[PDB]
């Protein structure tokens, strides 16, 4: 019974084509991810400040 | 000689990864040709015979005949070759002795990541 | 002219390592790390620490000296 | 706070920056640290015997 | 066949450079100032050359043109303050490596060493006339008065003086020359590195201990390079912590203000890591004095190997030898904060007793120290 | 003598030499005329020179010092290569001497 | 400075003195050449003529 991590190996690891792979898409969805998440979590430490936080009351 | 040490190994470890990788079909004949010759002058005189018939029994728990050893080998082929070569051999830490002016012998770094190809 | 194989002549001397897969990367890091960073801070603090103190005494006195320098002296003004 | 923001306009954008850079910092030091320690690994538990004849 | 990393001319330098390179198993974090350094020298290359494309040598436009860069050009705050802070990064570097080489007795590679001076002269060359071309208030007159001090050679003092000026004051002709020097000196101090290296390869490195470790040599590529990459993300995370966080930490506040060559600042001090010499230099009361005690100090890293006379190589095994190393460090530490100081009672004083105390400390405390050490072990 | 030998104990135990078990001559610097006088070294005390210094340069890779119990003790540290050493400044000497006339 | 200190290398003090005034007899003349320095150029008499 393979364990999740040897599993990875023998699908992905094992030859550095495939590697070099999920290495780009996991570069691609984490630069997401992580932009999102760090975007989310500056907004909410400076909630209230931001222009964006408060473009609404002098737009339209 | 001390001083070509590491070349042999490059050489050696880039014949493994190449069996392991891209092996073709006229260097599996001849290694099953090889391996045909060789069975069959080894297992010629009463000693050998007996000795292999012994050694046999206990490990195989039976003497394979010389046609069993033909259809398997005969069943060897390169996509046969690559299979096992890089189930046994590609990425696989490997044990190392070395004897005598061995300074010139990569470190087990070094070993371990000829053991692998980047390309691949 | 400096390479692996003339670099010295050693006899005798065996060595035996560990593949880097079948043994962990950080073994007893803690348990003994600290006392190993405890021990080398013991042995290193009496040579290294006190030029340190004698800077720290020398920029607090020049500090307070220059500030009593700035400050006014009452006997100039006693007339 | 607008002069402060005249001077130095990109302060909130550089409060954001640095956020992510100590994140990315925060995750990238510990694994390069680990894969460090992995390399190392046969080096630290080398055992070296003396065996004169 | 051949390995190619062995045998092409090109791979052949790269590996027996930085590939297969014997290198001692035993060096510490010490060791990695080097080659951040290395990645400093780079950083601050690429850094500048993308601040140059925006950057005008002329004194109408070279204030409007930093801040057309702060605030205009696309990110053009994140490459200014990179640049200002990697130099800061750069001569902690260079001081720790220095300071690395006399304790551990890496000063005997003599041509290594010789050549690392003359980098260090060339390194301190730039980062003085790269802070003139902000041509800010700090800037101007800082420029005024490190130059005016070479006005104390004698009978040519004020030739030479004029010739750097490119005039009778610093003006345009003198920007736009720190501006062409400024940007080709990188480049002779990557050659001078490249100089600097072959000379180390040649001796190969010495490690902590001062004994040669060629029975313990281990290959660079599977083991340092790593370590170097490990140390190069540590340094840059402290550089991007002075770029994101204080990015105005280790500049004077008036460098922000237009050069005005009719009124002076309430301070005129240089760099942080010029503050040593500067006060060396305000120790000795003669201007000419003055001048010749800065340069000696750093000259007498030259005279550094000449001084040894411990059986040992390195101060790993010497305590006395590292009380009085860390002596001369604090003793630095005070030097800077006395050049930082104003001129008054209690600083005039305390610096003049640092500057004799760093040359008596190079020169005189520790040779004796050493040979009482050689006493003391018998030897 | 008492004195003397106390204050030599004291400077040898606060040297760490004889904590990763070397002995004085295996830190000495490698100079020229160092370097003859270990050339001339037999064999048995030149492989047990370099086993010792290759063993402290393992334990400062590792930041370690050795078990107590092996440290190096003063009285039984010997000059092995103070005779080789004496022997080629000696020889230098010579030479140094017939060169100035 | 203990190893130079002998009759021979006295005596090769001796055979490289004149070559060593005649070098810095060049390096006197190139200087003041290369720099035209007009006092040292005034008492030569013909190239006193540039001034
Ligand atoms: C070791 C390499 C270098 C060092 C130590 C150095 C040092 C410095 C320093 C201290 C400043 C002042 C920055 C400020 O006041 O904000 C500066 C500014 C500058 N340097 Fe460099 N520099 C180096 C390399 C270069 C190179 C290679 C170039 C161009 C190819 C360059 C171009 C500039 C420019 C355009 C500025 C103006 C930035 C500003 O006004 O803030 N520098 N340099
Ligand atoms: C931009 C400035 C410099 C650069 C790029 C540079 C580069 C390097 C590099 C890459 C190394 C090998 C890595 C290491 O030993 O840590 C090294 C070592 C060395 N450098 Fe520097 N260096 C610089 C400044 C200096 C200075 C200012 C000095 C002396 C005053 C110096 C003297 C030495 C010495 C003696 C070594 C040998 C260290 C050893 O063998 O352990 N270098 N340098």
């Amino acid at each position: 019974a393979p364990t999740l991590t040897a599993r990875l190996y023998s699908l992905l690891f094992r030859r550095t084509s495939t590697f070099a792979l999920t290495i780009a898409v996991g570069a691609l969805f984490f630069e997401r991810a992580f932009d999102q998440g760090a975007d989310a979590i500056y907004e909410h430490i400076n909630q209230g400040k931001l222009w964006k936080h408060i473009k609404h009351k002098y737009e339209n | 000689d001390n001083m070509s040490i590491d070349d042999m190994m490059f050489f050696l470890q880039g014949q493994w990864m190449r069996l392991c990788t891209s092996a073709t079909e006229s260097e599996v004949v001849r290694g099953k040709n090889i391996l045909r010759n060789a069975l069959v002058s080894h297992l010629d005189g009463t000693t050998p015979v007996c000795e292999d018939i012994g050694r046999s029994l206990l490990t195989y728990g039976r003497r394979i005949p010389l046609a069993e050893w033909e259809s398997r080998i005969a069943e060897v082929d390169a996509s046969v070759v690559r299979e096992v070569c890089s189930k046994y051999f590609y990425d696989q830490c490997p044990a190392v002795a070395g004897l005598g002016p061995i300074e010139q012998l990569p470190d087990y770094n070094r070993i371990r990541s000829g053991m692998f190809w980047l390309r691949f | 002219g400096r390479e692996f194989g003339h670099l010295t002549r050693m006899r005798h001397v065996i060595t035996y390592s560990l593949s880097p897969f079948e043994q962990r990367a950080f073994p007893h890091y803690f348990t003994k790390g600290i006392p190993n960073v405890l021990r080398r801070t013991r042995a290193c603090i009496l040579r290294v620490a006190p030029p340190f103190v004698v800077f720290y005494l020398v920029y607090t006195w020049g500090t307070q000296e220059f500030e009593k320098s700035k400050r006014k002296n009452p006997a100039a003004y006693e007339n | 706070t607008f002069l402060r923001w005249a001077s130095e306009p990109e302060h909130d954008h550089r409060k954001r920056m640095g956020l992510k850079m100590l994140m990315m910092m925060g995750l990238l030091l510990p694994l390069v640290y680990a894969m460090k320690r992995h390399k190392w690994s046969v080096l630290k538990s080398r055992k070296l015997a003396y065996r004169p004849p | 066949m051949t390995n190619i990393r062995k045998s092409h001319p090109l791979m052949k330098i790269i590996n027996n450079a930085f590939i297969d390179l014997p290198a001692p198993s035993n060096i510490s974090s010490w060791w990695n100032f080097g080659s951040l350094l290395g990645i400093c020298l780079i950083l601050q290359i690429l850094t500048g050359l993308f601040l140059a494309m925006h950057y005008t040598s002329d004194t109408t436009t070279a204030f409007s043109s930093v801040t057309h860069i702060c605030r205009d050009v696309n990110y053009g705050w994140v490459i200014r303050y990179l640049h200002a802070n990697g130099a800061s990064m750069f001569f902690i570097c260079l001081f720790i490596h220095v300071g690395r080489g006399l304790y551990y007795g890496s000063y005997m590679f003599l041509e290594t060493w010789n050549i690392g001076v003359v980098l260090l002269f060339t390194v301190m060359a730039t980062a003085f006339m790269g802070y003139v071309l902000p041509w800010g208030q700090m800037s101007f007159w800082g420029a005024t008065v490190i130059t005016n001090l070479l006005s104390a050679i004698p009978y040519i003092g004020t030739d030479l003086v004029e010739w750097i000026w490119g005039g009778f004051s610093v003006d345009k002709a003198t920007l736009t020359r720190f501006f062409a020097f400024h940007f080709i000196l990188p480049f002779i101090i990557t050659a001078l590195a490249a100089v600097h290296l072959l000379f180390l390869h040649e001796t190969g490195s010495n490690n902590p201990t001062g004994i040669s470790s060629d029975m313990d040599k281990i290959p660079f590529h599977p083991y340092y390079t790593i370590k170097d990459i490990l140390g190069a993300l540590f340094m840059m995370l402290i550089l991007l912590i002075l770029v994101l966080f204080s990015p105005d930490l280790l500049g004077d506040p008036d460098n922000y203000t237009p050069a005005n060559p009719l009124n002076t600042p309430p301070h005129i001090k240089p760099e942080w890591y010029f503050l040593f010499a500067y006060a060396i230099l305000r120790s000795i009361p003669n201007k000419l004095g003055g001048v010749l005690a800065l340069v000696a100090s750093i000259l007498i890293l030259i005279l550094m190997p000449m001084l040894h006379t411990s059986k040992q190589r390195s101060m790993m095994f010497r305590p006395l030898s590292q009380c009085l190393f860390w002596m001369l460090v604090a003793d630095l530490i005070t030097l800077t904060w006395i050049g930082g100081q104003p001129v008054e009672h209690p600083f005039i004083i305390i610096g003049q007793l640092a500057s004799i105390l760093y040359f008596l400390i190079i020169l005189v405390l520790m040779p004796i120290t050493s040979i009482i050490e050689n006493n003391l072990l018998k030897w | 003598s008492k004195w003397l030998e106390g204050i030599r104990k004291w400077y040898y135990n606060a040297a760490g030499f004889n904590k990763l078990g070397l002995m004085r001559d295996d830190t000495i610097y490698e100079d020229d005329d160092v370097k003859e006088a270990i050339r001339r070294l037999p064999e048995n005390l030149y492989n047990d020179r370099v086993f010792r210094i290759k063993r402290a340069l393992d334990l400062t890779m590792r930041q370690q010092i050795l078990p107590k119990e092996q440290w190096t003790k003063y009285e039984e540290d010997k000059f092995y290569l103070e005779p080789y050493l004496k022997e080629v400044i000696r020889e230098r000497k010579e030479r140094e001497e017939w060169a100035k006339k | 400075l203990s190893r130079f200190l002998g009759p021979r290398y006295r005596e090769l003090a001796r055979n490289w003195i004149p070559t060593a005034s005649m070098w810095g007899a060049v390096g006197a003349v190139g200087l003041v050449w290369a720099t035209d320095w007009r006092l040292i150029l005034d008492w030569v008499p013909y190239i006193n003529g540039k001034f």
